[PDB]
RNA sequence: CUUGAGUCUCGUAGAGGGGGGUAGAAUUCCAGGUGUAGCGGUGAAAUGCGUAGAGAUCUGGAGGAAUACCGGUGGCGAAGGCGGCCCCCUGGACGAAGACUGACGCUCAGGUGCGAAAGCGUGGGGAGCAAACAGGAUUAGAUACCCUGGUAGUCCACGCCGUAAACGAUGUCGACUUGGAGGUUGUGCCCUUGAGGCGUGGCUUCCGGAGCUAACGCGUUAAGUCGACCGCCUGGGGAGUACGGCCGCAAGGUUAAAACUCAAAUGAAUUGACGGGGGCCCGCACAAGCGGUGGAGCAUGUGGUUUAAUUCGAUGCAACGCGA
């Protein structure tokens, strides 16, 4: 994008609840172009969010993002001679990434003899401030004030 | 600018220092004509008056003393 | 002994070193320190942090007379200057003024022929 | 005879020259005062300086040399050159209005004088600076180079020397030939004069027309159009050298060849190279992402080695599941 940077694919919302964020969301978890395997996962997930957390499951989802999207990060950009770690601060759509991103990173490494237990439990965890995916949440914003 | 000429004295005297000091920084340095605009005859009447106050201790060399 | 409580500080600044030294309204000194008596040497005692550790290692030489205001004698334009004064201006002295006092002879002797490369 | 060239009267500007005073910064030193272990230097240190008290700082003194700001390719001078201030002696230029002399002019071989810096002689003086030298950093070797010292010299007097890219690389004098912008210095007239507007000189800077020039460029301050006189040049190197003369205390200067050798040497301009320089803009080049390779097993190619032969070619990107 030298000469202009061009915008995304506006991703088509998600068929079961007709939102936009958990269609991004599947997007996220999807490998392999296997999307039937992904959301089915994500729907198995969200079901049993809805049960052991309270009620609210697309609420919940929110629930754990705002508990996990950053605010600042580190942009290491070398303005005056050499790679300076800068922080800036991010749009919403970033911090939305980041933290869906951060969200299918910590769920794959649970285990938890599924999947959908793995991301079930790591969601819950995030949206009540638990686990890892805060913790890196927490060192995104510690190493921003670094330098 | 051209100040000497509107007024027309014949001789910018040593003897009036009320009318050097505007011609000289706080440290006691000549200012050059081309911030006064003074007329470069005057701008060396000017000198030599301010070098002989300067000599009799009506204006100071500098600010050291 | 003695208080003062408004004195005057010399620094003498090089671009191989840079000595500070206060007295009060008399030029009779009460506490020197320089960048290279604190270990520095080579480049290092040239820097604007050993003027910051000079100013301090001065300031506590001479809290002993207790000065609270400073007038600040900068001569030679030794590498970051600005570094020390305000070392000591944080050092609880509120400086009154500072001045340039570099010495400029007009044309008097023939200065050494300078670094050739 | 008065237009050239001079003289007189009134003024103006100026680092023009010579002499003598004097001032204030600063450097170094000395004297003490305050006040201790660093100062100074460098790539980093060392030599050096500092406990006999530095360095830093204050006061006093001594001494030498040079004159910040003003300051301007601004001014003056034949050129070299000339820079605080004051006085004394003195040269030149320019302007205004007259008066006076009446061609008294221009140029100039030889000649005479002046002539930066270095240098030489004699005697001074000597702060700073600094050839040479000394020492420290130091290799078959110390010279490089840098530091810390440092004499001559730099300064004064009086003698020599007489050379520089002493350059505007442009001899002096006169006349003539379109313009524009300045700087500086006069001076006349004038708007109500100050300011300001019209003039009219001298000097000086930069554009540019005709013209000129090989071109670059010069261009009323000519390298234009002419006149008078002088100096000088005749391929490059040998060589501004040898010999001789003259000059000088000396260093050397000046005048000035030939043998020999080359087929060029040179001037200006043109087009490219000259990337371990700039600037701009591109590309999955990076950034942001996702999946890999590098580890494991196997497939295949190459290198290597082995072999009787392991056919031959392809070898950075742009050879290596390539010819096949
Ligand atoms: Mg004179
Ligand atoms: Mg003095
Ligand atoms: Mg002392
Ligand atoms: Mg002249
Ligand atoms: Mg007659
Ligand atoms: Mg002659
Ligand atoms: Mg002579
Ligand atoms: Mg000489
Ligand atoms: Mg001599
Ligand atoms: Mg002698
Ligand atoms: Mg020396
Ligand atoms: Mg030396
Ligand atoms: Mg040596
Ligand atoms: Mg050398
Ligand atoms: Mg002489
Ligand atoms: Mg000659
Ligand atoms: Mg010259
Ligand atoms: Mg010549
Ligand atoms: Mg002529
Ligand atoms: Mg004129
Ligand atoms: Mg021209
Ligand atoms: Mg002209
Ligand atoms: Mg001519
Ligand atoms: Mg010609
Ligand atoms: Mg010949
Ligand atoms: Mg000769
Ligand atoms: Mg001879
Ligand atoms: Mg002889
Ligand atoms: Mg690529
Ligand atoms: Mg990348
Ligand atoms: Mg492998
Ligand atoms: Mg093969
Ligand atoms: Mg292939
Ligand atoms: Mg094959």
């Amino acid at each position: 994008p030298r000469r202009r940077v061009i915008g995304q694919r506006k991703i088509l919302p998600d068929p079961k609840f007709g939102s936009e964020l958990l269609a991004k969301f599947v997007n996220i978890l999807m490998v392999d172009g296997k999307k039937s395997t992904a959301e089915s996962i994500v729907y198995s997930a969200l079901e049993t969010l809805a049960q052991r957390s309270g009620k609210s499951e697309l609420e919940a989802f929110e629930v754990a993002l705002e508990n996990v999207r950053p605010t600042v990060e580190v942009k290491s950009r070398r303005v005056g001679g050499s790679t300076y770690q800068v922080p800036v601060e991010v749009r919403p759509v970033r911090r939305n990434a980041l933290a869906m991103r951060w969200i299918v990173e910590a769920a794959r490494k649970r285990g938890d003899k599924s999947m959908a237990l793995r991301l079930a439990n790591e969601l819950s965890d995030a949206a009540e401030n638990k686990g890892t995916a805060v913790k890196k949440r927490e060192d995104v914003h510690r190493m921003a004030e670094a330098n | 600018f051209c100040r000497f000429t509107a007024e027309g004295v014949q001789e910018i005297d040593y003897k009036d220092i009320a009318t050097l000091k505007n011609y000289i920084t706080e440290s006691g340095k000549i200012v050059p004509s081309r911030i006064t605009g003074t007329r470069a005859k005057y701008q060396r009447q000017l000198a030599r008056a301010i070098k002989r106050a300067r000599y009799l201790s009506l204006l100071p060399y500098t600010d050291r003393h | 002994r003695k208080q003062v409580s408004d004195g005057v500080a010399h620094i003498h600044a090089s671009f191989n070193n840079t000595i500070v030294t206060i007295t009060d309204r008399q030029g009779n000194a009460l506490g020197w320190a320089t960048a290279g008596g604190s270990g520095f040497r080579g480049s290092r005692k040239s820097t604007p942090f050993a003027a910051q550790v000079a100013a301090e290692r001065c300031a506590d030489a001479v809290k002993e007379y207790g000065i609270k205001n400073l007038e600040v004698m900068v001569k030679g334009p030794g590498p970051g200057r600005e570094s020390t004064i305000r070392a000591l201006n944080a050092a609880g002295f509120r400086i009154t003024n500072i001045t340039d006092v570099t010495p400029i002879p007009h044309n008097g002797c023939r200065p050494p022929k300078k670094r050739r490369v």
